């Protein structure tokens, strides 16, 4: 017969004796045992006469060990004449284990200490790195604003852009065209933009999004604008992890 | 979206400094060049082409 | 006496030893990977030619469309006789860029649409190679929680 | 998302006049997985015997 | 105290860990019946609203 | 989004005018869902702090 | 053991969550004032928002 | 978003290498097949049939 | 987003109260009072003007 | 978003058995209705007098 216990729950859908019925048997793990599960067997049909369950060296199991401990292994379930070996699908304190708890001991004797010499010296490796970053983040902050003019100044230049088009299509539709000879050439244009703006997606696999898209061009602005002036940025930003991972440590350290 | 999450309210979002001036001063003589360029360029036609 | 029993049971070669299991197991993991990661990496890179070429064909259909509207709409009609065409033709796009969401069930957002596309790209397009994408995801999960492990191992704040 | 805050009340709607309760199963279906995630802290200090988070 | 609590917990754990795996399961069994009443109500609510979807 | 960026500006204009320190709620605010996080952490319901 | 309870350390863990309940309680007295005068702005500064918003 | 929550600044994003020049040698041709096809197939189109 | 991670059914979403009828009170006055301020104003315009 | 944080890969996504040339037979039908409830709406104001073209 078969066994699963894949859905959370043994579920043995096995053959009675005189019966087609493959009926299922679902049953929890630990909950309940082969005692009353047996129970729940021999009520529903008449497989009355061996309701047993033997290890496979044919030893009969206990009428109530542990149904989990049933299916962790092989065993012979059997009716009244037949058998079903059933190949089911896959504690004790140790002196391995006792080793850990010596440890945890000790390690909760060094500890107490520990950590006030740990945080006296995270202090100044955070000190001393506080100082290692100053320089760097001096001029960080000035190549970032040489950043951050040029290009606040394309969003601006972005925009004076969507004026002097409202601006030249006023004149080019009141003024001295008609509206029935541009409004075609004005169809083009939204749909120049919604197909270039598109195109852009592709360049960058980034959709375009004026919050995303202002800074995607903001860190080019920047990488170029650092990358001339000689400044290093890996060796910066290097220490921001640590200034920001020996920092997160001291905050893991109230205790 | 409007409160952290610990319950807290978030901070005063900013709002530049006269900005509304700022892209109201930007727009209009850029609406105005618009305009310019093609008058120029409405005459530049008649130089040599359409209309 | 802890101490005395700390020393007296070779506790720190025991601790080491601990440990020294783990990082070899980790090894065990990245050693099973090597050779289903090539067979994946490279299907990863013919499911993304497909979809990268798809990308450049919207963009052909999305250009040529406006080429082909170009021309009948100047100088072979009437800007009067294609318009009535070209409002259909962006609420023909309005419709299927909702009929997609029926279909797909997400919204078409061009990432996500890409997404999903070199997802489908990959999935028929590994089978055909029959690489078993379910040894990679489960192991993948195994390694990256071994390996996590490590990490709260070897904690510079926990003395081990 | 326009569709699930539809199906949602469709959902209760469905519910409530099929008289099935509600405000027990999902109660039900957190005890669950809060149950269940403690599970998977205990991962550590048994199959790991490395601390537990919290 | 931080030392007795560890002589306790390594056993705690076991002893917690062994009766989650129960209530889970009891829980879990106890949802069985009330989950398909409920999956129905999905595959109605459902149903109707895959209908204005389309 | 675009609702809520003006809605704390109205927020944070009214805040100024009933007066209260919102910073002070703010803050204390911040310590219940650290000092009650704190405390759910120390129920820990598997460790052992409270028998 | 003995040292677990020859100075009743149970008596000072359930101490120690003691005084954070009170804490907690210490705080959760002093929003109370504030609340009400943020529960009011934020009804009037959000009856605002939903008036633009018509 | 420039920054990341320690303090780094992100990685110079990859531009497509020489992609301007990608697109605008696809966004022409398939253009001038737009182009070379709308006259040309009106044309083969009022002359067999209905204009 | 139908369900919580907790595999739970998120609660009744919030329909506000009267909702079409909320709105209409809003719009349909105002499509009128959207309608005269044109007419009113054509006929302020009917005089010397650009017709 | 193609893999996860962990490295795996995104399970394979879900079409609805064959839905292209389901909805396309979903437009098309309620598109005939359009082509018919116009004509017939149309000719509909020729025999009242709100609308002569």
């Amino acid at each position: 017969v078969t066994v699963v216990y894949q859905n959370g729950l043994p579920v043995i859908s096995v053959r009675l004796p005189s019966r087609r019925e493959r009926c299922q048997f679902t049953l929890k793990p630990i909950s309940d045992s082969v005692g009353v599960f047996l129970r729940q067997l021999q009520e529903e049909d008449r497989g009355i006469d061996r309701v047993a369950i033997y290890s496979p060296d044919g030893v009969r199991v206990a009428a109530s060990t542990g149904i989990d401990l049933l299916l962790l292994d092989d065993f012979k379930l059997v009716i009244n004449d037949l058998t079903y070996h059933v190949r089911p699908p896959k504690n004790a304190a140790t002196l391995n284990d006792v080793k850990t708890l010596v440890q945890q001991l000790y390690t909760t004797l060094c500890i107490e200490q520990h950590q006030l010499n740990k945080e006296r010296e995270l202090i100044e490796r955070l000190e001393d790195l506080k100082e290692q970053l100053a320089p760097l983040e001096k001029v960080r902050i000035e190549i970032s604003r040489k950043a951050e003019k040029r290009t606040t100044l394309v969003l601006w230049g972005g925009l004076a852009y969507m004026a002097t088009q409202f601006g030249i299509l006023a004149r080019l539709t009141w003024w001295e065209y008609s509206w029935d000879i541009m409004e075609p050439v004005t169809y083009f244009i939204t749909y120049g933009s919604a197909m270039a703006m598109y195109a852009y997606f592709v360049m960058t696999r980034q959709e375009y999004v004026y919050p995303e898209a202002r800074d995607r061009q903001y860190l080019l602005f920047f990488h170029k604008g650092a990358k001339k002036s000689r400044f290093d940025l890996e060796k910066y930003n290097q220490l921001k992890d640590a200034i920001a991972q020996a920092e997160m440590d001291l905050k893991r350290l109230r205790d | 979206v409007i409160v952290t999450r610990s319950g807290a309210i978030l901070p005063k979002p900013v709002k530049m400094s006269f900005g509304l001036l700022r892209v109201f001063s930007i727009v209009i003589p850029f609406l105005y060049v618009g305009t310019l360029i093609s008058k120029n360029f409405a005459a530049l036609l008649e130089e040599h082409d359409i209309f | 006496l802890v101490q005395q029993l700390y020393t007296t049971l070779c506790i720190e070669q025991h601790q080491l030893n601990k440990e020294r299991e783990l990082i070899e197991r980790l090894e065990d993991l990245k050693e099973q990977l090597a050779p289903l990661e090539k067979v994946r990496i490279e299907i990863s890179r013919k499911a993304e030619k497909r979809t990268t070429l798809v990308l450049w064909g919207g963009l052909a259909y999305m250009a040529t469309q406006f080429g082909i509207l170009a021309r009948l709409t100047w100088w072979e009609y009437s800007w009067d006789i294609m318009e009535p065409v070209t409002y259909f033709i962006t609420y023909g796009s309005a419709m299927a860029m909702y009929a997609y969401f029926v279909m797909t069930r997400q919204e078409y957002v061009y990432p996500e649409a890409r997404d999903r596309q070199y997802l489908l790209f990959f999935h028929k397009g590994a089978k055909k190679s029959r690489f078993d994408l379910e040894k990679y995801n489960q192991l993948k999960d195994a390694i990256a929680q071994a390996e996590m492990d490590l990490k709260r191992l070897r904690d510079p704040l926990q003395v081990h | 998302e326009a569709r699930d805050r539809q199906y949602l009340l469709f959902f209760h709607k469905g519910a409530k006049k099929s008289r099935f309760d509600l405000e027990k199963y999902n109660q039900l279906k957190d005890a669950i997985a809060q149950a269940e995630m403690d599970l998977k802290r205990l991962r550590d200090p048994l199959q790991v015997h490395l601390p537990l988070r919290q």
